[PDB]
């Protein structure tokens, strides 16, 4: 697995099981699940008021207010429609599924529920992709604090749209491994000329943008071929999962180093014990 | 002629009078006595009394008694009662491990060098039925590593970690009588310092007195071998080796020494009295992954026959668990270039 | 170019240093300790020596009557080689017990240290221990290099895989 | 654990170290006559399906030995009944089989010679040979209005299935 | 009094007898003891065994206080010892692996024991380690002796004798002599005399 | 506890239960296997699958990093975790405290190996390693009991082997553990043989399947063998069942009757010799034997609190049968005491509860939802400042 | 826990204590500046500060010898080494190890050449005497 999946398995599997037993005509079991996603996202699936014929899927994002200022509520209605209900206390968005009134093809809605987090993010990109798509410049930049100490910055311009990530490497050595990965992004064009141009700035930001030894600023430059209405979605899927993608790979690298060390160490021990009469 | 008794170190060994039994310490608190049956080695006895590793063993030839000393601070004189060896505790009055032990030729007393920076001279008193000891302290400043008695059973050579080789008087009038003058001196009251090497380098791993005892040789950690000639105002000859430190040494004639150490093979050194110089007589072991018989440091060497005056066969035991017997005459054939004495 | 000469000087010194014997403590009744660690009896310690290949790479050899401490300053050309080296020396020190000759922590100023005792030179052929330390110095450099390439290799595939999808 | 016989009395006739136990039957044999509605052959056929799975069996009475004998035999019948297509036939195959002379305690070919005593003389030898065949007889037929379903030619697979299993890993054959 | 008797067997100061049950520091004057000075330490073998159990817990081995007491006792008897310079000993346990020793449990499993070899018996010198108030064998011994009528101190000191299985820990004699030398140099003077503050154990 | 719930991962020999703390069941229960391709260069190390997606992967080789509850292949266990975290749980490892489990008698070294992975690879904020047995005990506090205790006898039956584990004050009396060569795998086999010897038309490649399905749908524990055989023989119409599977070849519907094996299956727990020549000792005796080797001053408590754990203890009446069999073996003993001479009666109680299938993960989920969990965890700071040795010890807690 | 802070061992009477001024800069400089490499070495190896209480005094001597080895051609070394008697080789080795403590541009690169030669002439025992010297440079 190189790319992180965009949907959420627990949502899809929880909903799929309920829908199946509902169609089969079995009596509805009670369900109560609390789980998370990357970026401090919290979910809750439950039976509102204890009505076992109703399954609610709620999401909590500390940074929702900010996405709301950039079209979230509007996008969510567009996407989910009647499935939306007033947000459960403690969450920003709620989906309500009536187990006694499901659609012919359940896959579509399971697939959409599975993408709740993604659809809460899409809005900000779609907005600014539109500003550019209409020459509209000068428009303020979106400032999304997707993590307690990390920030994303979207901004539109005449020809391009730029996304800037301000990420933090808690682990001092993770910064170093990070630079290696970032260096390769800054050159990925040498393998795809028409792909987003990535820029990277270590300690220094490219505002009150924090400056520290463990901070890094990645910058994707999206062009119409990425921001248009035909590529848009795919582009959103990638771009919004980027930060976790990078950290996931910094961590998997450390794991690979470990396998190399286990092997090397093992070799060392075999030699040492061959020195025994 | 190598034999492997085990693959862990042989801490120390001692042969009986006829060289028919060898006592070894297989790197533990016990002493195993082996004997040959045809051409096989058979274990005939196991001496278990010490509570720490045995660091020194000596067998008094005529009285057939074995003395052992260990890190447990003790020393036991072993007596053969029919078919079993019985130990008799000997209080050394020390609070650190005993490191070495040698019976005096007259078998009237033995010496124990220890980590209490002192030599314990023990002897039995047929009045109270037990062993007693007197210490030789000054000017010893560190652990005593090796001991070797003079043929007169009074003078004692000592090697220690304070980098010195010394000759003392272990004269106990209560078991022997006034010693005859020696070129080393005419005054030998107990504990008298008769001679002290002049060097500040290397622990003295081994000491040895010549057949007539007018010469004493020793090997140190600085990879040097020395010999002090008492017939020459105690002049000291010195040879700096190009190899690793030697751990054991012995005269095989009045002017020839055989030593072995970390290189794992015995080598020859000769002394030129007129010149007063020592020379390197060459390796005697001529051909794991070593070309030497022993596979680890050789730590003890002894004369099996011919004595120090005209040794015909010598023995070596090392940290590799092996025991070797070397025939001098045979070595003289296989190496026409070898010049002894 | 300068490697072989370096390792050769190092091996000779290890040969000189690994000449140990059992030694019961002169200080504590019935105790036995590596003198190079405790250092409570000066006459038992040998002159510390160093073998340097250049301003960064070097080896410190500290002998005593019953033990030697061998510290190595490893080559670390850049940040990435530095963290990899550091993670690798840590990985081994955590498993120090399986090694028996590895020190749990390095001597101040070095990346990794060995503590070879008389008990080791008895249970293992000393000439092979000298052979091991040398084999060790050579193989860690190779390992740090491979890891480095491994990192740059996955790094590139990861960036191209992500970028190629836009 | 395994199932043990309970027909042992403080006054039961013994044939060998086996129990000469009363078995209501019309066959000839030294078998005492029984008044109680249940005999050692019932007890054996009742416990069969459960006992056959056991590998170990601690003998407690001379009664057990008879039980163990009748059980092992039952497996022999099933080996036979497995093949045939009628209760009438089966009853015949059990008279025939019930007559074949299987080894007895003391002979080679008799599993369990270390648990079963051998007849002390030529009288017991015949008495026993005659108390046993009697049992291979009674047992042999009662086992037919069990193994056969009211619809003949039907050797209930409920019994057939045990045909490959041997009580105590022993066999009379 | 085994105290006087013990002293006797050695043709004869102060007896330090320590067994599983309890520790005792009994002085003896020219042939007969003297109760008024005798003392007790609330730390003996069973405590050290118990303390090893806990230390082995922090190390990854959970021995049941009842079921495994005898086993841990054998572990202690075979592997424990008294540290001379705890500061020094700690650096060994922390920086090297020379203290680690393997011990096969009765069920076949093999555990490794290191630093806890000298730590368990250290209770005798620092009682609080096992939640016991006091001063610890040495500082206790010291006081007892200083709290004598002099003209005996020299004898007493020069004749300290250990007794009891719980006093066989390798190095114990050396540790006492160091502790006593320390208490003497501080609580009886301050300068570099003690070249004559002689006393053997 | 912050806004995000801890991660609870229970890695078993056959299955791995994973999810978040506070939930009553795991979010995923998957085969403890990883499928790989077989010098590694590039990103081939990431080319793998785990769980169900790794059982029959065409171009991939299936591996099992855990044998006998212990991690054999660390490289594979480490990769298995990458997907447990990033693909299934979708948890930012840097944001969740983790509770992993270990079997009894797991070495201290292994704990440092686990910790090196969790702290040095995934940078987790806090880690706790709980011993399975203890969690199973905790899980039973959900039951028959109003007094919580971490002292009891745990009978954990997976699919490889069954363990009888005595626990006192939250610590396994490791030296008294015993194993039984009977598990679900054997129950499935015994049911397999019984069918082959009676049912026809069962697709050979579908032998184990039909059997595994019969065990899971119709098997139970009976009170008495003969009486049961009697029932089935007498009123067979109300005890025999039918089972129709689908031929994975001629895709035709094959059916078979289901009988004896329904009870004979679980029976091998009480009569091991029924299917195992090398082991004949009944589970009830093994339990009795274990408790007896334990400290007298704790045996009564152990007898009073026997907890079940694992799917193979799920058969209807397993505990009822176990308690009965044990009460006898125990009274009969105290009986000879009177005759040989009045030892107070010994109370034997076997606890059964709803959370048994995954008693261990359930205990972990429940315990990791408490604030005390955060107190006893080893933080990252401590791991770095004190070393991976702190993880050798994990303070029991909860009573 | 105060009394333990003092190391009573430092004053133990049964302890150990060792029992207790350079080349000619000009002669060395001269012979060097003159092109007499082999005579340059012998000059510096003369009168080693094996007994000067101060380090500075030793350091001076260490550098004078250091200056000669570096100022050597990796082809004129074996020649000088072989012109020294055993004691000389021994002493050279002592200084060679001293040089290793002051890495410079390539002084270490050439020092390893010296070590190679001094070793071939002195043998490993010449290094053993570097380690065993109580009064060393």
């Amino acid at each position: 697995m190189i790319l992180l999946e965009v949907n959420n398995r627990i949502i899809e599997e929880t909903l799929a099981l309920k829908f199946e037993n509902a169609a089969a005509g079995n009596k509805p079991e009670a369900v109560e699940v609390t789980f998370a996603d990357f970026d401090g996202v919290l979910y809750h699936i439950s039976n509102p008021n204890g009505d076992k014929t109703k399954v609610m899927v709620s999401i909590s994002l500390k940074f929702y207010k900010e996405l709301q200022a950039h079209g979230a509520d509007e996008l969510l209605k567009r996407v989910y429609g009647s499935y939306l209900v007033n947000p459960e206390s403690g969450y920003n968005v709620s989906l309500l599924y009536d187990l006694e009134n499901l659609p012919a093809s359940k896959d579509s809605i399971v697939h959409q529920a599975g993408m709740l987090k993604r659809n809460c993010f899409a809005s900000v990109f779609e907005k600014y992709f539109q500003f550019q798509e209409e020459g509209k410049e000068g428009e303020n930049r979106a400032v999304i604090h997707y993590r307690d100490d990390e920030t994303m910055y979207v901004e539109s311009k005449k020809d391009r749209v730029t996304v800037v990530f301000s990420t933090v490497f808690k682990d001092d050595d993770d910064v170093v491994i990070g630079k290696v990965f970032m260096q390769e992004f800054k050159e990925g064009r040498r393998a795809s000329h028409t792909a987003p141009q990535v820029l990277f700035s270590h300690r220094e930001p490219p505002t009150d943008a924090a400056v520290g030894d463990n901070i890094g600023y990645i910058t994707f430059v999206l062009f119409p071929r990425h921001t248009n209405a035909s590529a848009r979605d795919n582009t959103i899927n990638l771009i919004h999962t980027f930060r976790d993608y990078l950290h996931y790979h910094i961590k998997c690298s450390k794991a690979y180093i470990h396998t190399r060390m286990r092997a090397k160490t093992s070799d060392f021990l075999k030699v040492l014990n061959r020195a025994r009469p | 002629a190598y034999h492997s008794f085990l693959v862990e170190p042989i801490s120390c060994h001692a042969w009986n009078k006829d060289r028919t039994q060898i006592a070894i310490c297989p790197n533990n608190h016990e002493v195993h006595i082996y004997e040959k049956s045809g051409n096989k080695w058979v274990q005939v006895h196991e001496l278990k009394e010490h509570n720490g590793q045995v660091t020194g063993v000596d067998w008094a030839p005529d009285s057939n008694r074995i003395v052992t000393c260990g890190t447990d601070r003790n020393a036991y004189v072993w007596t053969l009662k029919g078919r079993t060896w019985k130990p008799t505790l000997v209080i050394l009055r020390i609070n650190r491990a005993a490191r070495c032990v040698r019976w005096a030729p007259n078998e009237k007393k033995f010496a124990v060098g220890s980590g209490s920076r002192v030599i314990s001279i023990c002897y039995f008193e047929q009045e109270n039925d037990w062993w007693v000891c007197k210490h030789i302290k000054k000017p010893i400043r560190s652990t005593v590593l090796s001991l070797d008695w003079h043929p007169n059973s009074v003078l004692l050579a000592a090697g220690s970690c304070d980098f010195k080789c010394r000759i003392f008087s272990a004269y106990i009038k209560e078991v022997e009588e006034r010693p005859a003058p020696t070129p080393w001196g005419s005054k030998m009251p107990f504990g008298e310092l008769m001679f002290e090497s002049s060097s500040s380098c290397g622990w003295v791993h081994g000491v040895c007195f010549s057949a007539n005892g007018s010469r004493v040789a020793w090997v140190s950690h600085d990879s040097t071998v020395c010999l002090a000639d008492a017939d020459k105002k105690m002049a000291v000859a010195t040879l700096a080796s190009e190899t690793l430190p030697l751990l054991a040494v012995t005269f095989i004639t009045e002017s020839s020494l055989v030593a072995a150490g970390h290189d794992c093979f015995p080598v020859l050194f000769t002394y030129d009295s007129a010149a007063g110089k020592l020379s390197f007589g060459g390796r005697l072991d001529v051909p794991a992954g070593l070309d030497s018989l022993h596979k680890n440091s050789v730590s003890q060497i002894s004369v099996l026959s011919g004595g120090k005056a005209k040794c015909s066969q010598f023995c070596t035991t090392g940290m590799d668990g092996g025991m070797s017997i070397w025939d001098v005459r045979s070595l003289e054939s296989a190496l026409k270039d070898l010049k002894i004495v | 170019a300068t490697l072989r000469p370096y390792l050769s000087a190092v091996r000779a010194t290890l040969q000189a240093a690994l000449c140990l014997e059992n030694f019961s403590s002169q200080v504590v009744e019935r105790h036995n300790k590596p003198e190079v660690e405790v250092r409570s009896s000066k006459e038992l310690l040998l002159q510390p020596v160093t073998i340097s290949r250049n301003e960064k790479e070097k080896v410190l050899i500290e002998g005593s009557i019953n033990s030697v401490r061998v510290s190595i300053a490893v080559k670390q050309a850049d940040e990435i080689e530095k963290i990899l080296c550091h993670k690798f020396m840590r990985f081994m020190m955590m498993r120090a017990e399986n090694f028996f000759i590895l020190r749990r922590k390095p001597v101040e100023g070095y990346d990794i240290s060995f503590l070879i005792t008389n008990f080791h030179t008895e249970q293992m052929y000393k000439h092979k221990l000298v052979d091991f330390v040398i084999h060790f110095m050579e193989e860690i450099d190779k390992e740090i290099s491979e890891m480095k390439l491994s990192v740059n290799a996955r790094a590139r595939i990861v960036a191209e895989e992500f970028l190629k999808n836009f | 654990p395994a199932y043990h016989s309970s027909l042992m009395d403080p006054d039961t006739k013994l044939i060998g170290n086996m129990a000469l136990l009363p078995i209501r039957s019309q066959f000839k044999g030294p078998a005492p006559r029984e008044t109680k509605d249940t005999d050692i052959v019932d007890e054996a056929i009742y416990y069969f399906k459960a006992n056959v799975f056991f590998k170990n069996y601690e003998i407690k009475n001379e009664a057990d030995r008879t039980l163990i004998y009748i059980t092992l035999y039952i497996s022999e019948c099933l080996k036979k009944l497995q093949k045939c297509n009628s209760k009438s036939q089966g009853e015949k195959e059990m008279y025939t089989l019930g007559i074949t002379n299987f080894p007895i305690p003391g002979e080679p070919g008799f599993p369990l010679n270390a648990i079963y005593a051998k007849p002390a003389n030529k009288q017991e030898d015949e008495v026993m040979r005659a108390y046993l065949q009697q049992l291979r007889q009674e047992t042999g037929l009662r086992l037919c209005e069990k193994v056969f379903d009211p619809q003949n030619d039907k050797p209930s697979k409920w019994w057939t299935c045990f045909v490959k299993r041997q009580f105590m890993n022993k066999s009379l054959s | 009094i085994q105290a006087v008797l013990t002293l006797y067997a050695q043709g004869l100061g102060v007896v330090v007898d320590s067994g599983d049950g309890v520790t005792h520091i009994c002085p003896v004057y020219e042939g007969f003891s003297l109760p008024h000075l005798t003392r007790r330490l609330d730390i003996a073998g069973r405590d050290i065994t118990r303390y090893l159990i806990k230390l082995l817990l922090l190390r990854g081995y959970a021995f049941n206080h009842s079921a495994d007491f005898e086993t841990v006792r054998m572990i202690k008897e075979k592997l424990c010892y008294v540290g001379y310079n705890i500061e020094q000993e700690q650096k060994l346990a922390l920086e090297t692996t020379v203290l680690v020793e393997s011990y096969t449990l009765p069920d076949g499993r093999i555990i490794k024991v290191g630093g806890e070899r000298f730590e368990a018996p250290e209770a005798l010198f620092q009682p609080h380690l096992i939640n016991v108030e006091g001063v610890g064998v040495a500082e206790l011994l010291f006081n007892t002796i200083q709290a004598a009528d002099i003209d005996t101190r020299s004898e007493f000191y020069k004749h300290i004798v250990l007794s009891g299985g719980s006093t066989m820990y390798p190095g114990l004699p050396s540790r006492l002599e160091r502790e006593l030398k320390q208490l003497y140099l501080e609580r009886v003077l301050k300068g570099d005399v003690e070249k004559l503050s002689k006393f053997k154990i | 506890a912050g806004r995000l719930p801890a991660c609870v991962v229970d890695c078993g020999t056959g299955y791995t239960k994973l999810g978040y703390a506070g939930n009553t069941e795991p979010q995923f229960i998957i085969p403890s296997c990883i499928a790989i391709k077989e010098v590694m260069k590039g990103v081939d190390d990431l080319d793998f699958f785990i769980g169900d997606e790794a059982i029959e992967k065409p171009t991939y080789a299936t591996k099992w990093p855990i044998r006998h509850g212990i991690v054999e292949d660390w490289d594979l266990m480490e990769r298995f975790m990458e997907q447990v975290i990033f693909k299934y749980l979708r948890a930012e490892p840097e944001d969740h405290y983790f509770l992993l489990t270990e079997p009894p008698l797991n070495t201290p070294e292994n704990r440092e190996y686990t910790a090196e992975i969790m702290f040095e690879s995934f940078n987790v904020p806090g880690l706790y390693i709980a011993v399975q047995a203890v969690l199973a005990l905790a899980a039973s506090w959900t039951s028959q009991v109003g007094e919580r205790t971490l002292t009891g006898t745990v009978i954990d039956s997976g699919d490889g082997v069954t363990h009888v584990i005595p626990v006192a004050e939250g610590y396994v009396i490791g030296s008294c553990i015993k194993h039984i060569p009977i598990a679900g795998r054997d129950i499935t086999y015994f049911i397999q043989q019984l069918l082959r010897d009676r049912e026809v038309g069962i697709p050979p490649e579908q032998s184990l399947e039909t059997a595994k399905a019969v065990k899971e749908r119709y098997s139970y524990v009976c009170p008495d063998l003969v009486k049961e055989f009697n029932k089935y023989d007498t009123d067979g119409s109300k005890w025999i069942k039918q089972y129709t599977g689908i031929n994975a070849i001629s895709k035709k519907e094959f059916s078979i009757d289901v009988g004896y094996e329904r009870f004979l299956g679980p029976e091998i727990f009480f009569h091991p010799e029924f299917a195992n020549p090398d082991f004949t000792q009944p589970i009830s005796e093994v339990v009795d034997e274990v408790i007896q080797n334990c400290p007298i001053d704790v045996r009564r408590p152990l007898y009073k609190n026997i907890v079940l754990s694992g799917g193979s203890t799920m058969f209807r009446d397993f505990g009822r049968r176990l308690q009965r069999d044990l009460k006898r073996t125990v009274d009969a003993r105290l009986k000879l005491s009177e005759e040989l001479s009045k030892p107070k009666p010994i109370d034997v109680q076997v606890i059964t509860h709803h959370m048994q299938r995954y008693a261990v993960w359930f205990g972990g989920s429940m315990l990791a939802s408490t604030p005390e969990f955060y107190q006893v965890c080893h933080t990252k700071k401590d791991y770095e400042e004190i070393g991976p040795s702190i993880c050798r010890h994990n303070p029991v807690f909860g009573v | 826990a105060r009394f333990r802070k003092v190391d009573v061992d430092e004053y133990d009477e049964n302890k150990f204590v060792d029992e207790d001024a350079g080349p000619d800069e000009g002669e060395v400089d001269s012979c060097l500046r003159q092109g007499n490499m082999t005579a340059a070495l012998q000059a510096a190896l003369k009168n080693p500060p094996i007994n000067t209480k101060s380090q500075a005094v030793k350091d001076r001597a260490g550098s004078i010898v250091l200056k000669v080895l570096i100022s050597f051609k990796a082809n004129d070394i074996e020649k000088a080494v072989q012109s020294l008697d055993k004691n000389g080789v021994d002493l050279l080795m002592k200084y060679i190890y001293k040089g290793f403590e002051s890495p410079s541009d390539n002084s270490s690169a050439v020092l390893l050449q010296w070590h190679e030669k001094a070793l071939a002439a002195g043998g490993v025992g010449s290094i053993v005497r570097v380690l065993t010297a109580r009064k060393t440079v």
